């Protein structure tokens, strides 16, 4: 059953995180550049999935450790308390850096794993 | 300690962005057996139901005068014109040089407006042509300057005339707009939202609801109505080079009619091209009219006056009629059953005010014309086939493009007429907006992955 | 070598399930539509799985119990001689429903996971 | 008990759908220097190989007379013809009143269905018009209301004309259909299969066969042969609305020739565009024809009336010829040779049967048209400029477009001339079907998915 | 972050095997064509490692015995001696032998995998 | 033993093929009010920053002559004219008979080179046309046989004729081409590569320097400059055959002046469009020359015989001046002004050699030309109105189009003259060349994957 859509929007991020599939889920040439664009807007969300190991999970934790230069709260008090949009206008400052981190941890499993199993 | 990072997917935050959007139209098509009105030619998946999911908790901004789907929608406007004008005869071998006389109605009585004009044309075979005649609104024709008798169509020493093809009734039928996947429209619920700030009441849905593609100057008739009382819309109220929207909660009944009788005769051009002039006129002499229950009118003007006083509460407020000039912008103008109206509204906006219903019908004469320099473009005409049989029209008013003078006094001045014709959509779009999702976060939490 | 296309239809459910991958494997703009129309048509059917748990396999077992509200056979027999086209016209009826159950019973195993990490 | 969902991908399921199907040419294009036919131009992608792969015990549904795949050939065909018509000649400038009389051949022997015509045209300079002269076939003519000297192109009193291009020669190159990634063409290899109804010996195929796009009206020629016996098709036998598509097992063979010289001669029209006309005549008068080998078509039809009397055995069978009215509907067309033809058939169907090879030639009279309001469209027409020496043509019938008429009398009756033009491209795709597959299914199994 | 987009290539395979994530990382008509070429390309790439198993790693280790038929070499001093080109002109020869046998493979897992957690 | 095959994605491999490259345009795009000049109208993309990775140890094969960008940037040079003369007034109503006489500029002095013409045109009213005038060179006239009175627009008697829209003056604005993603533009930055065979010092872009469109025929100006001394460049320097494309490291300035004043007038074709013709000529009698410095002229046809001669060093070499014939052919051309220069050549290459700045300025003369048959098109011409003001232009000549004749002597033979017009794109695009990346491979090594 559809469950509507971007309803979890402006509540606690605790909560949100229990509906993430359902975001998750012809006028000629323009209507076609429509379509292209989805396909594409989608495609690139999921390729900068794979390349940090999380190739098919909503949810995905991953080896990069925290550190307060980033944004900084006591998230177990505000964790909840904190509503998604204003956590995006929080932490946009620093994902660009993230990325590297998060791309250089996955490259570094996928050597590992590699090298290991040559003793298999 | 011991926080590491964690990326979620199919996180619900957004961010503004102007996007491509789709263009859609009821199930319920062109009714004259889908013969390609242009709702229906190409606009059309069918009616994708707005199943709106209210947002618990959400504040967002909006900005009606500067939002991206108006631009949309005009550019769309317009351009559905030129699709369906296309293929309709060009009207260039009739740019010819006429002897034209006075036309006269039963009874040898001048039927005064009209002018018994004749021509010379090219028939079927390109070596004979012969002496036609048609009856030309004075309004088509200007006078050569020379002998007084010598006349020429108003518009076919500028641009290239295209008569309008009969079978494509033009209509406003609703359209619905969708955003692609991956966008969503928002828009505002809250039913005193003046069209700029933020709403604590927003909303999402697949489309807009039903938008119909009205063309009028001074009256936005057969518009939806607002949910409270008046409201008044501006970017700045003070400054005159904005319009100011005033939006009715109460629809105010205004019919107009077209008493005479009209015989199309066809007039051929050359192959398989047909030219439908007016010939005879039928009927006693009358000039179209339109009324109004007075009653209505004096108390909508009087709410009117009483909700933008609270922005000028220490002033009187003065209505004025339209100052003067070309017709295309100092009257009340639309489309009525394929025959385009030109109407005086001096007589209703002249009441004023100090500081501290089938009765008393108005009436207000209305010129009448075919060859029309669409508002939709510059440099470039139509001309409307005469309609057969008298017309009559019903229409709810509702909203006014009222704009402010510079009045002498020191008491205030609203005029009617827009200074753009962007305002009538402006009208039905200042509650949604659209918005780009961005469904991938990170944040930071209790723990790390494996290593297995 | 190309093993030719869609060869395993009828013969029976058993057989045609070791030869999936072979069902998996200019003029204008009207052509670009049956592009566009193939790549948004496998994405659909590809992006069903991820939500399953499913992300890249052929055949995949998942949680969710099956009852006889759905459709009811003993397949033990049936199962080698059905064939799948029957298969299909007996038990679309109640496909609307599995995707739902499904998609609850991934998100279930992803914040389990993401829990049970958490004390790692 | 203890049994799970599992969802299997790949699954080979499939369901009847309508979708846009490729246009493919083969490898071997028009090699003429490849001057841009129509279809290897347009239809670029060369030569799907059709790998059939046999399905083992499969029973599938088939509808010839409703099928998705036939009005996309026959819109591609419609289209195809606009698109190659569009940057030549416009004949508008010829459609002037005409001084003809009778044309004469060698030895000043009157020529009949010809007429020497002479006109006004304008030359390079636009102020300059000379009379050139041309020979029109009478059919290209209809006189003028009056005098009998004065004639009009029989077409431009409705419509426009445009000259068809010499350098893009029409011809029935084969034409594949392939459906795109997702989808599969199905077909029916049961030799007897009557058109609708399951087949037991499906199979599949990445495109199919190379499909002639022939136009013709009541002989189906050049077509693909049936592999067993005679076979008839029909929605409804009964009924007459529909037509009884017979196919021929045996083709006989037909030969057609246009024996009189043709003289083209260049009129300038204006700037670069030239008009091919038809000048003096030459050779002795002759009016074209058509030769069958009588013993195969007595045959063919002695088979026919044995085959339909099957589903009609208590009353005898009579064919009778076409009824009568504008020869685009009652006579056997063609366009060997680049030049169309108008064959009268009456002689070919007059046998009549009752209850319980290079000898005797049949020869008919076929007339020649050039100005065609070509069958795909309705409202325009197409000039065919003359094409100089005898021309000789073969092809091999293998089919016809019967249907039945009401006749007092108490046996069958049976006419050529189909009511459509659809039954020529009908009679190729009668096999094959397309559907899209649904590689998504679930089933249950003795697994549960591991936990860790 | 952005690292150039191939400058690994003509250096030795083992050292170019680092950089794997930089590789992987109105006109109208004209553009969407070109848009459209990009999209399929890549996801003729990215569903045929999905075939093999490898559905989202950049290096992966399969099961498929090498043979001397095909490309021979030490590959232990040879190994990052040649640089991808060389050996990409080396083993062009026996690619289309090797898909089919990696498509067997990963078939013969996933049977695998189904029959026995139908004990658990 | 114990080798198993793995699989590597994002491997740095690729191969040779032909693709759609993308056209980008500068930020700096239009400045005019971004009046759509056709790079800024059609190569929407903006400034894809040359991101230039060198490449440690790639060697590489390049092909100049044979490559797949030239062929794009012609076809796309070809297609934005097209693009951009459609909406432009046609000049078919004006392909008159012209009654034509001398011209006279002040003092009643005869200018040589010009006609007063006198014509019919209809006015806005098709029923009346007046005699207008306007001169025409000599070269857009050719006259009528017989009368010396009557003429005749040079091209209207071949094709039509649209005039170029003032609106969107023309310009070479620099075209910056981007391949696709997953493709990659590699180049070559051996600053002595010769046009064909490897290149050591190979690296990759986004996309190609700014590339500007520039049209001319012999000297191949406003060109960019080898980095290293002057460069010679063929398929094979001994055919003839093959374009001597001849690359200066040292510009040598060339200027080009209109000494004179032109009168436009506008003359009215019907509704709204309007032909800009020369009236009365301003200024004094004179004709368009150029100058260069006879120094640099000297230098730098001694380098090139110094250079040149090393591939024939045996015998002396000799320059010639253009064969004669057609101006399209035998003259420099170029577009200074938006007015069409033709300049004599052969005072520039009459020098010869034997085995082992502001002074003496050379001056060449130059014919003017307004119907130009546009080298990008044969069977169509452009009309290029008149431009008032006296025109200087200066640019640099960065190159030569040569080719070598069969003198009788036993000396070389080098003349001015290419044989196509792709030599002037070939002379940029001969570093870059476009592949397709491949980036999955196979590999052994010393792993199998786990069982669980």
């Amino acid at each position: 059953v559809f469950l509507g859509f971007l309803g979890a929007a402006g509540s606690t991020m605790g909560a949100a995180s229990m509906t993430l599939t359902v975001q998750a889920r012809v006028w000629g040439i323009k209507q076609l550049q429509a379509r292209v664009l989805a396909v594409e807007r989608y495609l690139r969300d999921q390729q900068l999935l794979g390349i940090w190991g999380c190739s098919g999970k909503l949810i995905c934790c991953t080896n990069v450790p925290w550190n307060s230069s980033w944004s900084n709260r006591n998230l177990s008090e505000i964790w909840d308390n904190m509503t998604w949009l204003q956590w995006d206008k929080e932490i946009s400052n620093y994902t660009q850096i993230i990325y590297g981190l998060l791309e250089e941890s996955q490259n570094q499993q996928e050597k590992n794993e590699q090298d290991l199993l040559a003793l298999d | 300690e011991n926080l590491w990072v964690t990326v979620y997917y199919g996180v619900p935050v957004w961010k503004e962005a102007k996007t491509t959007l789709f263009c859609a139209s009821d199930a319920k098509a062109y009714e004259k057996e889908v013969h390609n009105v242009w709702a229906t030619h190409a606009c059309v998946p069918t009616d994708p139901n707005p199943q709106e999911m209210v947002l618990k908790n959400v504040t967002e901004n909006f900005n009606m005068w500067k939002n991206d789907m108006v631009d949309q929608m005009h550019e769309d406007v317009i351009s559905l014109w030129d699709q369906s004008l296309k293929p309709c005869v060009k009207l260039t071998p009739l740019c010819v040089t006429l002897n034209c006389t006075n036309a006269t109605a039963s009874n040898s009585s001048i039927i005064e407006g009209m002018k018994n004009c004749s021509f010379n044309i090219t028939t079927e075979l390109r070596d004979k042509r012969e002496k036609k005649n048609a009856l030309f609104y004075k309004l088509d024709i200007v006078q050569l300057d020379g002998n007084s008798s010598q006349y020429r169509l108003i518009n076919c020493n500028t641009s290239v005339i295209t008569q309008a093809c009969p079978k494509v009734s033009f209509d406003p039928i609703p359209i619905h707009y969708c955003a692609p996947a991956g966008y969503a429209i928002l828009k505002c619920n809250n039913k005193t939202f003046t069209g700029t700030g933020p709403c604590n009441n927003v909303s999402t849905v697949q489309c807009t609801h039903g938008i119909k593609p009205v063309v009028s100057t001074q009256l936005l008739l057969n518009g939806s109505l607002a949910e409270g009382e008046i409201i008044i819309r501006s970017e700045n109220i003070t400054k005159n080079v904005k319009t100011i929207i005033v939006h009715l909660n109460e629809s105010v009944k205004i019919e107009c009619t077209r008493p005479n009788n009209k015989t199309r005769t066809s007039i051929r051009i050359g192959p398989g091209q047909a030219f439908y002039a007016t010939g005879q006129v039928i009927g006693d002499i009358r000039e179209a009219y339109c009324n109004i229950n007075e009653s209505k009118w004096n108390e909508t003007l009087q709410r009117v006056s009483k909700k933008l006083k609270e922005y000028f509460p220490h002033k009187n407020i003065t209505f004025q009629p339209s100052s003067g000039g070309d017709l295309e912008i100092t009257t009340h103008s639309f489309n009525c059953g394929g025959e385009f109206f030109y109407c005086n509204t001096s007589s209703l906006f002249n009441r004023t005010y100090m500081a501290n219903n089938s009765t008393r019908t108005i009436t207000i004469h209305c010129r009448i014309k075919q060859i029309i320099n669409m508002w939709q473009e510059v440099g470039r005409a139509m001309y409307a086939p005469p309609i057969a049989g008298n017309i009559t029209c019903i229409s709810n008013i509702t909203g006014l493009l009222l704009t402010r003078c510079y009045g002498k006094n020191n008491t205030e001045c609203f005029r009617p007429g827009g200074g753009n014709m962007k305002d009538n959509w402006r009208s039905e779009l200042y509650k949604y907006k659209v918005v780009k999702i961005e469904p991938l976060g990170v944040a930071p939490t209790r723990c790390k992955r494996r290593v297995v």
